[PDB]
Parts: C-alpha cells; structure tokens; sequence
C-alpha cells in the first residue's frame, strides 16, 4: 500500500516579492508562494492509499477524517503505519487544541479501510496548545494493537503514555518534575 | 388506468443519495415494455424472480430510480457495508424487491446527463460530548440524515459537510463527507422495484 496526501492551494492567498537576479538579468523575477497569514484560507488535505500490487483494476480510496475534525478546517499532521494492513492518522482541528488518532483496518472488500469509531483517541489541551509544535507521533508495538505516545499529565510534564488501540485511556509509563524528549 | 412512468423517462435522474421515488396504485403495467427503452446490464431479484415481478398483481408497487455507476454494481447489494448501502440507499427486507442497473442508450434523447456521479460515503453525527461520534446508517427506504447538508451533486471528490444542531435537535454537529465517480459516455441509471400486498387491495396489475 501507498498512502499519500493530496494538498489544495487553489483558494490560498500568494505572497509575491521580487528577485533581482544576476546582474545579467534585466527584469526582475515576482515569485509566486500560496502563503496563508493569520486567518487567511488554509490548503485543503486529503489522505488516499493505493494498492500497489494491483492498481490498473482499483482506483486510490480515500480515508475521510474523523467527524470530531470535519467541524471546520483541519490538518494533518502524522501517518503511520501500525501493521501491513492498520494505518494510524493524526488530525489536527484548525484551533489547535483538539488532536485525534484514526486507527483504520484493511477490508477484503468495500470499504476498502474500515476505521471503527471504538479506536478513536482524543488529546486536548484546556490551557494552550496541544504538543510542543505538534502533538507527538504514535510508536506502535510489533503487533500494532497498543502504541507508546507522548503526553502531559495532570502536573503538566511530557510523559509517555502506554495507549491500547480499543480501550480509550493510556496510562504512564514514566512519571517526575521533568519531561521526556522523545522515544 | 395505466401506470405513469413518465417521470422517469424525462428530465435528470437524481444522485443515489436523492433517491426519486414512484408509488403506483391501481393501475396498470406494461414493465417489460419500461425496460426495452433501456440497455439492461444487470437485473436480480430477491424473494421473487424478474419474469414474475413484470407479470404479477401487487397491491402497490414502489419504483426507486437514479443516477448509478456501472462500476459500483458490487455496491448496491444490501448485504455490503459499502458507502452506498451505508449512508446512501438501501432496501427492506420483509418484502420482494428488484435492483435494476440500466444505461440510457442512443433513442433516449429525453434524459439528460448530469455532470458526474455523487455518493456519499460519510455521514455521520458530532455529539455535545464533541468527542462521540455516531454513525448515522440510513434506514430501508428513506433518506440519509446528511441530505439536508450534501448537495444535489458533489462539486469535487472530497467535500466534506458540516452543521451546528440545536440543543433540541441533540446538539453538536452533524457531519458528512461527499465522493464522486466520472460519468460515462451514456447515463448509468439504477432501479429499486419494491412490491406490497394488501388484502382485497390487489389492484396494480399487468395489461392484457
Ligand atoms: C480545491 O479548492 C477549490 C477552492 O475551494 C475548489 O474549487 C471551488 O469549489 C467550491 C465548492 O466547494 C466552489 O464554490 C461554489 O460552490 C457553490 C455551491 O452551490 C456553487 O453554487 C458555486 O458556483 C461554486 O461552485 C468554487 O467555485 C470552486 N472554485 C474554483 C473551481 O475555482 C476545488 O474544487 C478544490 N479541489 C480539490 C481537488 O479539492
Ligand atoms: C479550544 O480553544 C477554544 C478557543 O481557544 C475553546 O473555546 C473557548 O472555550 C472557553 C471556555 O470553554 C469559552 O469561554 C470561549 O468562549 C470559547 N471560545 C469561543 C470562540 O467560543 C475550547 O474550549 C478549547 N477546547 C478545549 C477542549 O479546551
Ligand atoms: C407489453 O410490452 C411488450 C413489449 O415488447 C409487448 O410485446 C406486449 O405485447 C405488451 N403487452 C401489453 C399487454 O401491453
């Protein structure tokens, strides 16, 4: 499988400046860069997986983001792969204190990735942000059913958090006035 | 005293989410005539077989039509967890029913295509916890939740939907993502026959 992201900029403003060029240039060049400021219309994204095996019969399927995200804009902002067949996506509400992880199964048939609601995981923030620049990334186990993240707990500090992939809370591994960098 | 089937034959059919339905009491049928205007690629049957349901006497007879691609015909089983059975459209099961998938050919000049095929393949529903979310699977012969929110014809493979409730309503959110397919040369239609018996009400027939 391939999975891969699909980026929209057609409705983003651009910003333009000039680029004086060697002094054999005459005229000079007006980049062109989709660079939304504060408030400004953000890209659209989209996550598809191939199957590369056998791709002239089957089309790319989309995995369509959690509803708890689709309540207005939102990012992307991680894809692993758990398993051969169970993919993890991280989603991001554009006001960025309500993070997600979508754990999503291969089906035989239609629809080709089946993500149950029952794994969805839940990480917010009531004080600021979630994450330090982004919400940790999942480390999954071999077997991909419990994934080791990072969060912050009750006292505020980093910590690593031991998630079980059906059951909705995590518990910590490591606990102290201090936080972990990463795994 | 015959079955009007004029409003199938004219116009644009609907995408499968706005289903178009047509309810025939005390009339008369002639359906095999129905299909001869079409080029019929696939016709099953379940509790009852096509050469009957064309020949039979029901107290009413329910025709379901709209706009189907011939690529997703292993979709429009109700035995699937497919988009389509999902949030879409779906038959009952307590009474005998006929899936028809036909395409418009040549001689048909009075349907006209739309621009591409839409479904839906999310439509679900935020709850005031905005962390529950719950499915909303469409009920045997009715219309998604989402309908109020997705358009007549998806603009683009990936428009997703949204819609504040009213704490009356359940409140939080109801939320649905669209899907599209391209559309072929000719119109890819698809019919949902559904019959009912009432007791002395046997009344639509077929013409002799
Ligand atoms: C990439 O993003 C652009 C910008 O949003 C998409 O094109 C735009 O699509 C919207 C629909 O979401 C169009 O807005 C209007 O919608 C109303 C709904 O009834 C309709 O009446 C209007 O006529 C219009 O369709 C907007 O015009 C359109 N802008 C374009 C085409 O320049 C585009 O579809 C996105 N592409 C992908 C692959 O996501
Ligand atoms: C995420 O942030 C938003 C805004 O930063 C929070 O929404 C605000 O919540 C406070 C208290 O709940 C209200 O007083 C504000 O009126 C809300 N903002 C708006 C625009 O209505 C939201 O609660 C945060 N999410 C979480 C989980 O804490
Ligand atoms: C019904 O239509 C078919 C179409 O070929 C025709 O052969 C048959 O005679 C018609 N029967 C009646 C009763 O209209």
């Amino acid at each position: 499988f391939l999975a891969y992201a699909k980026f929209n900029d057609t409705d983003v403003p651009r910003i333009e400046y000039s680029v004086y060029l060697d002094e054999s240039l005459q005229y000079p060049k007006t980049i062109h860069i989709p660079y939304p400021k504060a408030g400004a219309k953000n890209p659209t994204v989209k996550l598809y997986v191939v199957n590369t095996d056998n791709l002239t019969d089957l089309e790319p399927a989309q995995i369509v983001a959690p509803a708890s995200v689709l309540t207005g804009d939102h990012y992307l902002c991680d894809v692993t792969w758990a398993t051969k067949e169970r993919i993890s996506l991280q989603w991001l509400r554009r006001i960025q204190n309500y993070s997600i992880i979508d754990i999503c199964d291969y089906n035989e048939s239609t629809p080709k990735w089946n993500c149950l609601v029952s794994r969805q995981h839940i990480e917010t923030s009531a004080t600021g942000w979630v994450g330090r620049f982004k919400p940790a990334e999942p480390h999954f186990t071999s077997d991909g059913n419990s994934f080791y993240k990072i969060m912050s707990n009750s006292e505020g500090y980093k910590h690593i958090c031991l998630f079980q992939i059906d059951k909705p809370d995590c518990t910590f591994i490591t606990k102290g006035a201090w936080e972990v960098i990463g795994i | 005293v015959e079955c009007d089937f004029s409003p199938l034959l004219s116009g644009t059919p609907p995408q499968v989410y706005n289903f178009k339905r047509l309810v025939f009491t005390n009339c008369n049928y002639n359906l095999t005539k129905l299909l001869s205007l079409f080029s019929v690629n696939d016709f099953t049957c379940s509790q009852i077989s096509p050469a009957a349901i064309a020949s039979n006497c029901y107290s009413s007879l329910i025709l379901d039509y709209f706009s189907y691609p011939l690529s997703m015909k292993s979709d429009l089983s109700v035995s699937s967890a497919g988009p389509i059975s999902q949030f879409n459209y779906k038959q009952s099961f307590s009474n005998p029913t006929c899936l028809i998938l036909a395409t418009v050919p040549h001689n048909l000049t009075t349907i006209t295509k739309p621009l591409k095929y839409s479904y839906i393949n999310k439509c679900s529903r935020l709850l005031s916890d905005d962390r529950t979310e719950v499915p909303q699977l469409v009920n045997a012969n009715q219309y998604s939740p989402c309908v109020s929110i997705v358009p007549s014809t998806v603009w683009e493979d990936g428009d997703y939907y949204r819609k504040q409730l009213s704490p009356l309503e359940g409140g939080g959110w109801l939320v649905a993502s669209g899907s599209t397919v391209a559309m072929t040369e000719q119109l890819q239609m698809g019919f949902g026959i559904t019959v009912q018996y009432g007791t002395d009400t046997n009344s639509v027939c077929p013409k002799l």
